[PDB]
RNA sequence: CCGAGCGCGGGAACAACCGAGACCGCCAGCUAAGGCCCCCAAGUCUGGGCUAAGUGGUAAAGGAUGUGGCGCCGCGAAGACAGCCAGGAGGUUGGCUUAGAAGCAGCCAUCCUUUAAAGAGUGCGUAAUAGCUCACUGGUCGAGUGGCGCCGCGCCGAAAAUGA
RNA sequence: GGGGAGGUUUGGCACCUCGAUGUCGGCUCGUCGCAUCCUGGGGCUGAAGAAGGUCCCAAGGGUUGGGCUGUUCGCCCAUUAA
RNA sequence: CGGAAGGGAUAACCGCUGAAAGCAUCUAAGCGGGAAGCCCGCCCCAAGAUGAGGCCUCCCACGGCGUCAAGCCGGUAAGGAC
């Protein structure tokens, strides 16, 4: 579910981080990948 | 890296193997190594090849007949040869064996006054139809009133003749030591004796 | 630390150690020095990219020290199938699927070694050169994939089911 | 030099005798057809008692150019029209019987079958 | 206010966004708007914090272990947090429905027990069991740790047609 | 249910333009913007390989003829990397 | 006959060592890779690039006023224009 202005963790492999930019979501299943655009 | 000078002798269509093959015979002609480049006293580098002797009266001056060696001046002139350095020695035909493909830059063919339907590719106009007016020409140019202005650049009417191009990638095929004639592929401009030379190809990799 | 020797310059702290010759790039900007059987490690405040800087410092150094410790475990398996690698001349020769082969050339910080094509070993020394160009074995061949063929330098496969999902 | 109009004639047993070219199915803004591109041409006229009726878009196979397609061996070869058969869409040509000579022209396209059949080939 | 002040100084350039009724001269100093890095006149002034994007050059609903400062609550040198060995139980497979539904699809739902400690069970897992699990708890161990409410600045949310 | 963005469509304003601004669509000549059709690529999969669904980056180039369409939305065949 | 080929940095993105916080982490210090895209490489223009740059060589005082200041004045050189 790439790109979008919000982001958010469902389970706690989800986190977020920052890095060369914006924000950045990720998990341990790499289907929960987002970023804020 | 490898060059030499030349003019265009035919173009036939030549039988190798059993095929019929476009062959532009290039007399590179004695041509004699003169001053050589540097780019520490000069600039870049160069050596000077003389294309063939024939001016002794109707010429004068320095004569690079001081360069070193003499040799006297061509019937037309010695060229800077953009990237080549030899031994010492005169360079005709056989530093090319048969084999390989060479860039080759040309002179070629003036026209002067050139239109756009053989200088670009437009429309003309209907041979009926609409207006006779226009018969041949390229229609609109630029937009109304924004922008306006007829771009920097474009495709207009004007000239297109003469012009110093090199061309990349043509086979050696033969070579003449006795007369001095090297034998390629099928294309060079300029009059049947317009001028030309060969440099180094920059092949695959 | 017995074996070692010892060393602080500028932004990078050389040492030395029984396998290789090295330095890490760390920062003048806190001051260690050569002493006792270590070396003392001291930022001047308590600032956070200082923090950042100091457990970063005390590893990278660390680090450094690690391969002349004969820290030259650089490990590499590779499961699968017609995954042969060879030590033939001195480098790599592998073939993992593809059917053209893969040859690798080591450079300095590292010797090779193959026992069984079925698993390899590398032994260098630094921890950059270790992960970056192991990661790009890694790279030589992506893992797994619904079941298990490829490169993983001791990591593990999950099952994405196969006889159907695609429909 | 064939078009979308560039009405055609066939050497066949099958049924049509004449068609009109649409396409060439190849570089679809090719449109120029000498003796190896594809017509997907548009059926005209054939024989009122027999199968393949008037009308229905077919693929085709050409051949016999009217200006002589250059050849590599020096030479210059064409016949004295613009003609060929149909190719289905399973591949190959739905005849079984030419009239007349070929070029290697056809042989160098690879299909063998209707050059085996051909009497005269140049 | 302009019109009647597109007279003057600013706003880069813009009658009414601000300063000021011009009678004329002045190589006289004051001074308003705004200004001192410059063209352009004026402090690379003096000083203590804040910001890390060029925010300032100009956007939001909403989203974040970006940073400083205030403040609330407990675990904790009886030893916390965190990483380790260890149980992580039994009636219970709770009831029920249901092809079966075992903490775990689900709805109704609160008992206690061997205790240091286990939840009618947190997510995962099976066809439903089995199973990884974590809460619980003891240690190992060594000095802090995790959560909430608050005030500033930055971050994203942010894609157009000539060349900026 | 919220809010925003972009100014291709149809409307609102009537403010330059009624002391002549001459029009759809078609030919002609282009140039641009990327919220991107195709080719590059990458992560995701309710992705076996073959293929597809989604978002993001990425213009350097490319994008057919035709019959009834006069024609605003055509339709279809034949293609095509589109 | 050719686009490419190759290099350098980089995006979306894939990773290493790495703490702040005895766990994590591609990032906070640094490293790897990464597009037909950016620049070069590749072909054209090109010294009014008022920067007129660089190079081979040719010729050569006063030959006459301006007593200083800068020039002027004709036959010439090397050459050139018709």
């Amino acid at each position: 579910m790439k790109v979008r202005a919000s982001v958010k963790r469902i389970c706690d492999k989800c986190k977020v981080i920052r890095r060369h930019g914006r924000v950045y979501v990720i998990c341990e299943n790499p289907k929960h990948k987002q970023r804020q655009g | 890296m490898k060059g030499i000078l030349g003019v265009k002798v035919g173009m036939t269509r030549i039988f190798r193997d059993d095929r019929a093959v476009p062959v532009t015979v290039i007399l590179a002609g004695p041509c004699p190594v003169v001053q050589r480049r540097t780019p520490e006293k000069d600039g870049y580098t160069a050596v000077q090849l003389g294309f063939l002797p024939q001016n002794p009266k109707r010429v004068n001056r320095p004569l690079k007949g001081h360069f070193a060696k003499a040799g006297v001046e061509p019937v037309r002139i010695l060229r800077e040869i953009r990237d080549f350095n030899p031994e010492g020695d005169t360079v005709t035909v056989e530093i090319f064996k048969p084999g390989e493909r060479v860039d080759v830059t040309g002179t070629s063919k003036g026209r002067g006054f050139a239109g756009v339907m053989k200088r670009w590719n437009f429309a003309g106009g209907p041979d009926s139809h609409g207006a006779h007016k226009i018969h041949r020409h390229p229609g609109s140019i630029g937009n109304r009133k924004t922008p306006g202005r007829v771009y920097k650049g474009k495709k207009m009417a004007g000239h297109y003749g003469a012009e110093r191009v090199t061309v990349m990638n043509l086979e050696v095929v033969d070579v003449i030591p006795e007369e001095n004639l090297l034998l390629v592929k099928g294309a060079v401009p300029g009059p049947n004796g317009g001028l030309v030379i060969v440099r180094e190809t920059k092949k695959a990799a | 630390p017995k074996g070692v020797s010892v060393e602080v310059a500028p932004g990078r702290v050389k040492v030395k150690g029984p396998k290789g010759e090295l330095e890490v790039p760390v920062s003048p900007e806190m001051r260690v020095v050569v002493e006792e059987g270590v070396v003392r490690v001291e930022r001047p405040s308590d600032e956070r990219r200082h923090k950042s800087l100091h457990g970063l410092t005390r590893t990278l150094i660390a680090n450094a020290v690690k391969g002349v410790s004969e820290g030259y475990s650089k490990e590499l398996l590779i499961k699968g199938i017609g995954y042969r690698a060879r030590l033939v001349g001195r480098a790599l020769e592998l073939t993992v699927g593809f059917s053209h082969p893969v040859v690798v050339e080591p450079p300095e910080g590292i010797t090779f070694e193959v026992p069984e094509p079925t698993r390899v070993r590398v032994s260098g020394i630094d921890k950059q050169k270790v992960g970056q160009v192991a990661a790009n074995i890694r790279a030589i061949r992506k893992p797994s994939a619904y079941h298990e063929k490829g490169i993983y330098y001791a990591g593990e496969p999950v099952r994405l089911k196969p006889g159907k999902a695609g429909a | 030099m064939i078009q979308p109009q560039t009405y055609l004639e066939v050497a066949d047993n099958t049924g049509a005798r004449k068609i009109m070219c649409i396409r060439v199915l190849k570089g679809s803004n090719a449109k120029y057809a000498t003796v190896g591109d594809v017509i997907v041409a548009s059926v005209k006229e054939a024989i009122p008692r027999g199968a393949v009726k008037e009308g229905d878009v077919v693929k085709a196979v050409v051949v016999r150019t009217k200006k002589e397609i250059k050849r590599p061996d020096g030479s210059a070869i064409r016949f004295d029209d613009n003609a060929a058969v149909i190719i289905n869409n399973q591949l190959e040509p739905r005849g079984t019987r030419v009239f007349g000579p070929v070029a290697r022209e056809l042989r160098e396209k690879g299909f063998m079958k209707i050059v085996s059949l051909a009497p005269e080939v140049l």
